[PDB]
């Protein structure tokens, strides 16, 4: 109610989720079997955001051996993709053709052989229920079911879940997900080989393909979830920050705040609105001089992206881009120096 | 995009983001698995598509098979020099993911907020390209003036921008907080 608490703590974007996280970590999991239980609950209540059809990141932190770690659990082109296979945003944003390789299930495998306590069954029970029984729909679900009516109800395989009576549902009604308890089920079951290498894998296969995709069986048989062992850390007063490198987006949070640190900030700078503005402002162009660079990041098994990174987080660097802060003005494009390629 | 935060008992600690990119993905549910594919292809960038008005495309994050596309999601923690967790923190929202999580990180970390407000705490938004300072609607006005007197173009986001989920350890224990814009709650023991 306070939502301060002595021994243990889930914050997840669903009251429901974040209960059944709790109540693995009170059964006796690690941080890792309750994220897990957590995340299978929040791909039903908020199914319009994630779920085993998409792809994952996770940092991890270990009290006892002060270590960090990343898993990464990203979707990846199919191997029958190219550069050009898309002509508009359309193409790009509906049907089969704009799946990637989803990782979700590889990614929940992973980090629960390193760090799970729990059985992998017990994980997805109580998800299994709350899909089969149904549940009344959220806030966060009811606002991108109004914001996509018109696709959701034109899309017949879509209303058969997400409408009732022809219409998409609203807050409080009853959402149902008989199908994905299944299949649920069967990955409690058979594990995460049922999706990759088994018995879901010609239907997942099949249903893309029959939207006009490339998914091939053999692009789900050789996904891999990766570990990383030395996430990008930076340095803030006596704490350090870990998060992931590239392709995501730890390389402009780290840009960020260190252009920022070498202000001070403290309560001072938001105690009167003439430091309270300056304040904002300050934010407002580290952000455009941390995306300037943004630009030059991709997958670093394909792009050569250490130089890049090694920038981002170096504080002389940050430093030289907060001497290019105006307090009186923000500036043009150009002035921050958008890359599209290395010098 | 989803974000969820987590600390155990043993101070052990998980930072999750997940997504299927759009609301729903591609739009491709399963009749027979249930399962919503999602439309991550988009999320490379393309030697044709028009990006916006005057966006041009980035070669890094071309389409190759087998690679990843960039992503704005950064699932973070924090920790101090003791070994002890300070904070777990992430975001949901598109490309408003890493301004929101440097806003939660600095209004909790230097401004003193409470885990609470600062997930609460009213946000903006500036990506370069395009080239324009979004606020939410019930951002303090005095910021949008002094914003607009330094020459930012402002405009008011009609939804909301992004989502925060967050731990920070207290002398009382273990703060968590779910951001209302999604209507999401914490739970802990
Ligand atoms: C777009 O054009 C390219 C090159 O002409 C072609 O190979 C590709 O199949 C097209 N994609 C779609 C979705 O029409
Ligand atoms: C952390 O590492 C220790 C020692 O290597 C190990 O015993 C323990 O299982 C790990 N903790 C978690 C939560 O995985
Ligand atoms: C499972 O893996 C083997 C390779 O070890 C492969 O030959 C087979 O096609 C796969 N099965 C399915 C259902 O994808
Ligand atoms: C942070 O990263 C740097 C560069 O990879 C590395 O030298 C250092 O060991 C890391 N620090 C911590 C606390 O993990
Ligand atoms: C890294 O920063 C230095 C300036 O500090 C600059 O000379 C160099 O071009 C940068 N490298 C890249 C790849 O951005
Ligand atoms: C972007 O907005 C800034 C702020 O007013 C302005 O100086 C500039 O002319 C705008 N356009 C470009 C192309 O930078
Ligand atoms: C649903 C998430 O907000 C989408 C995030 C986007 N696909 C990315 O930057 O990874
Ligand atoms: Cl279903
Ligand atoms: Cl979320
Ligand atoms: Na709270």
């Amino acid at each position: 109610d306070n939502h301060v608490y002595t021994r243990a703590a889930v914050a997840a974007d669903a009251k429901q989720c974040s209960k059944i996280g709790r109540d693995a970590l009170r059964d006796g999991g690690s941080a890792v079997d309750a994220a897990i239980a957590a995340l299978l609950c929040v791909g039903l209540m908020n199914a319009h955001s994630m779920g085993i059809g998409g792809g994952l990141f996770l940092t991890i932190y270990n009290s006892t051996t002060r270590k960090a770690e990343v898993i990464n659990a990203r979707e990846v082109a199919p191997r029958l993709a190219f550069a050009t296979m898309f002509n508009s945003s359309e193409q790009s944003q509906k049907g089969g053709l704009s799946v990637a390789v989803p990782g979700e299930i590889r990614g929940y495998e992973l980090a629960h052989q390193r760090h799970g306590r729990l059985p992998w069954a017990r994980l997805f029970q109580p998800s299994i229920q709350l899909a089969r029984q149904g549940f009344p729909v959220g806030k966060g679900l009811a606002a991108a079911l109004e914001n996509k009516r018109t696709v959701i109800e034109q899309q017949p395989v879509l209303c058969e879940v997400f409408c009732r009576d022809r219409k998409v549902l609203r807050e409080g009604e009853r959402l149902t997900l008989p199908q994905l308890a299944d299949t649920y089920e069967t990955l409690a079951i058979e594990g995460a080989q049922a999706f990759y290498n088994g018995s879901l894998t010609a239907q997942i296969v099949k249903d893309i393909q029959a939207a006009g995709g490339i998914v091939t069986a053999e692009d789900l048989n050789n996904y891999r979830a990766e570990l990383i062992e030395h996430p990008l850390n930076i340095s803030l007063g006596d704490a350090v920050l870990y998060m992931p490198s590239a392709p995501l987006s730890g390389p402009v949070l780290a840009l960020i705040l260190n252009i920022l640190k070498g202000y001070n900030f403290s309560r001072e700078s938001v105690e009167s609105p003439e430091q309270k503005g300056l304040t904002y402002h300050r934010i407002v162009e580290a952000f455009r001089f941390a995306y300037a660079k943004r630009t030059l990041l991709g997958d670093p098994k394909f792009v050569d992206v250490t130089e890049v990174v090694r920038n981002m987080t170096s504080e002389f660097f940050a430093a030289q881009l907060r001497a290019q802060i105006s307090d009186d003005t923000t500036h043009p494009i150009s002035y921050y120096k958008p890359e599209f390629y290395t010098p | 995009t989803a974000h969820l935060s987590v600390v155990a008992e043993d101070g052990s600690a998980v930072s999750a983001t997940s997504t299927i990119n759009l609301y729903f993905g591609s739009k491709v549910r399963s009749p027979v698995s249930g399962i919503l594919f999602n439309n991550e292809m988009d999320d490379f960038s393309s030697p044709s598509i028009t990006n916006e008005f005057g966006v041009p495309p980035s070669p890094a994050n071309f389409i190759q098979p087998g690679k990843q596309p960039l992503s704005s999601m950064c699932p973070t923690i924090m920790v101090g020099q003791d070994g002890q967790v300070r904070m777990v923190v992430g975001a949901a929202g598109g490309t408003q993911i890493t301004t929101a999580t440097a806003l939660a990180i600095i209004y909790n970390l230097w401004f003193g907020y409470d885990v609470k407000r600062a997930v609460e705490e009213p946000r903006l938004h500036n990506q370069l390209l395009p080239n324009v300072t979004t606020v939410e609607r019930n951002i303090d006005q005095a910021v949008t003036a002094a914003l607009e007197t330094r020459h930012h173009h402002t405009q008011i986001a009609s939804t909301f921008i992004a989502v925060v989920q967050a731990i920070v350890r207290t002398a009382g224990g273990w703060a968590a907080a779910s951001d209302s814009r999604k209507g999401g709650e914490p739970a802990g023991y």
